[PDB]
RNA sequence: AAAUAAGGGCGUAUGGGGAAUGCCUAGGCUCUCAGAGGCGAUGAAGGACGUGAUAAGCUGCGAAAAGCUGCGGGGACUGGCACACACAGAUUGAUCCGCAGAUAUCCGAAUGGGGCAACCCGCUAUAUUGAAGAUAUAGCACACCGAUAGGUGGGCAAACCCGCUGAACUGAAACAUCUAAGUAGGCGGAGGAGAAGAAAACAAAAGUGAUUCCGUAAGUAGUGGCGAGCGAACGCGGAUUAGCCCAAACCAGUGCUACGGCAGUGCUGGGGUUGUAACAUGCAGAACCGGAAGUUACUGGAAAGUGACGCCAAAGAGGGUGAUAGCCCCGUAUGGGUAAUAAAUGUGGUAUCCUGAGUAGGGCGGGACACGUGAAACCCUGUCUGAAUUCGGCGGGACCAUCCGCUAAGGCUAAAUACUCCUGAGAGACCGAUAGUGAACCAGUACCGUGAGGGAAAGGU
RNA sequence: GGUUGAAGGUUUUUCGUAAGGAGGGCUGGACUGGUUAGAAAAGAAAAUGUAGGCAUAAGUAACGAUAAUGCGGGCGAGAAACCCGCACACCGAAAAACUAAGGUUUCCACAGCUAUGCUAAUCAGCUGUGGGUUAGUCUGGUCCUAAGGCGAACCCGAAAGGGACAGUCGAUGGCUAACGGGUUAAUAUUCCCGUACUACUAAUUACUGUGAUGGGGUGACGGAGUGAUGAAAGCGCCGCGAACU
RNA sequence: GUCGACAAAGAGAUAGUGCGCCUAAGGGCUUCCAAGAAAAACCUCUAAACUUCAGGUAAUUAGUACCAGUACCGUAAA
């Protein structure tokens, strides 16, 4: 946490909108990681607003 | 909704065309209250991977299924003793 | 802003002759933003963006359903450079 | 092969057609008991657009988008209707339930301006080539008050209740007075109720003592082109029970409008209010925990059925299971556990002064009182006029005298009473798919109209 | 009473004054009902009654401008209607091209002949899958205003509300820089080719009073008639290029 | 070259710099009474503002030009 290693983490962990483009161009090996990262970014945003 | 017969439990059929076909519970539909026990309800399916008439395991009502007691072989009802371990109310041997 | 690239026969038959590439971009984005997005997402010096809005199918069967209208952008990349995709 | 009357009539059998009947329920109807009666500028009701490994609809949810976090319960499956090929998560304890939080695009009171709802276009501060074309965040509507940092209200939505307006058909066997009816309709506000409510009241020689509601009184008195019709009150029996605060006279401080101040009008404090009339620990409280007892032979696709022999019962309500089950399952009676909240521990008195003024009455024109101008009391006023202060004033159905009762022109007040957009539990000599809500089923849908609006059919392997 | 076969449907026998009761065979595969007493959504053949289903007229009217068709090949199981080719005919100030209002994917390709097409269909504006609409100059907004609408303030009205100044919206009008060819099955003043134009910003030089919401000019306008000159289309002639006899 | 039926790069072909007739398209002009929109845009002036600034003019270079429609029918089978 520490509000410094997490504010940048919530922005650098947005590989969700790169895996989504990869899957849209061609089906990826394990498509179930999209949902995992889409909920991990939400967890990060929740922890960030809770501080 | 709670159930007293989970997956991986050797049971015995007490009602139906079989009425005594033992087996092991594989899958449990809790909403429909029906368990699939291996070896019972061998139904045929006409699948159109060249394949003809395949054999499959069909579901059966949990009311027609009873657990086998660790004592002499006979169907029994189960209770709860607390851990919350379940015993058989016919010999008290868990 | 960029959702996915367009891969159809009409766009692939011109991505070779000319240097035009298609993208499916957000609905509420303008050419000034599309150019900068493709620029600082591929680094290919995008020129001459052209946007085009599509419409939903609004089909009906026996039940109705639309098909999520979008906006497509055709970028004209500089000569000598190409997009990887 | 046979038969043959081209064809028709009658009787039997077997087919197609159709959906009635029978059985069943996914849904409805009328209610009982106990609660609750609102949401919204921290942005409502109602929508548009999006969101899935796969996604056309429905459901859920909003760019954190079939989901995120915390506290409890729970213990093996889970990724909604939805399956199938799959791919993943999960005893380190998932999925799921209860409560409390975060995010919550656009339109819509819509509130920065505009507009053809889901759109367009801005200003001021910062940062991005900053500079043109543009962007990311915050603040930018109106009315009131607060002196100023800022608070209050805009709108929507069942019935009950209050106030302002307010018809006609109909009946009178016609019709105008009258009824229908202060009904239908329109407008505004508030609460779980609202209104009313504490005597200028009834009553009658005996008495009662605020209001509201129920039964009688009573279809009585009365009213009425005395026609149709309308229709009290007193008293009695019950539910509930509760009574109080100001203005004024008077006493202090204080502001304004002859060298003691006084008078008038303000503010605060005291005084004063009437009808025999100043000077922490336990119970309850969310999900939840646990909850008794049957074997055999026969028919049968299948036992719950039949026969035999047993057991439980503070549990023989109900539902499901291959046919009808107290002992197969979920349950039921009894018993535990719960977060927030909670539960019991002054007297007398002469004189003087004050008791609500454009007020009570009265004239003119109306309205409500069962009461239609009639012998017409009582209550309100659109216009005009206009009294006294307690040996005073009002009422006791025109009015006068005597007796009796009360004390107007200021205010607040629970209970018993009415309703259901809802909530939890439970019933029906209630319906069973042309029935029951228009809608048991992708129903206010498909179709019809420019629009207000009208409005179906459709259950079963 | 009933899965050793209930209700329901179809035939048959018998009993009663009748409404009706009882029994048997077939289908049917789960409920039903005697006696006494009670209640009522308690009985259809007619209301030019209502809803659904099905007949008759009857294989009858009709198959929607009397502009017209014939043959040979192709796919195909199947061709009077589809595709190709040669002939014939019709419109041609049109039945031709663009496009506004409006429709809102009907556009293009491949599979299909179930329903749709007043016939069949291998066809389709039909069904199912894959695509298709590219603007500094075209049409609207970011510019302006008319008729009209809203309208703080103000004036009226039981309430809702009405009028209306400033202001603010409102084209059917004013202002504003582009033309000719080519390509795809579907887009082309948009893409490409050739050649131009307009507005804004940042640098550099020579420079300097810039300057409205205020004043003024222009924008800015009728009917009819029309010389002279002269475009684009159109007609005639010679020359030149290509093909054929 | 795509799958023999099609078929784009290229050549004839810089194929008259051809002649005559014809050609108001529009703007002007004449006349008449029924007397024939508004505002924005464009030009000029000044009020407040500031002076060696900022803004204005001319020439060159570079950069930037936004949002919505564009298919198809449209004297009709849409």
């Amino acid at each position: 946490s520490a509000a410094e290693l997490q504010e940048k983490l919530s922005q650098t962990k947005k590989v969700y909108a790169d895996l989504k483009m990869a899957h849209a161009i061609s089906p990826i090996a394990n498509p179930l990681r999209i949902r995992s990262v889409r909920r991990t970014v939400a967890r990060l945003a929740t922890e960030l607003t809770k501080r | 909704i709670k159930l007293k017969i989970k997956s991986g439990d050797i049971v015995r059929v007490i009602a139906g065309d079989h009425k005594g076909a033992e087996g092991k519970v594989l899958r449990v539909y809790r909403e429909k209250n029906k368990a699939i026990v291996e070896g019972v309800n061998l139904v045929s399916k006409h699948t159109k991977p060249q394949g003809g008439i395949v054999k499959k395991e069909a579901s059966i009502q949990i009311s027609n299924i009873a657990l086998i007691d660790p004592k002499t072989k006979e169907t029994t009802r189960v209770g709860i003793r607390v851990k919350k371990v379940r015993f058989s109310k016919k010999s008290n041997q868990v | 802003i960029i959702i996915r690239p367009i891969v159809t026969e009409k766009v692939t038959k011109e991505s070779e002759v000319l240097n035009r590439f298609g993208f499916v971009v957000d609905k509420k984005a303008n050419k000034v933003q599309i150019k900068k997005a493709v620029e600082a997402a591929y680094g290919v010096t995008i020129v001459s963006v052209n946007t085009m809005n599509v419409r939903p199918d609004r089909s009906t069967k026996y039940i109705s359903g639309k098909t999520n209208a979008i906006k497509k952008a055709i970028v004209q990349v500089q000569e000598g450079e190409t997009i990887d995709f």
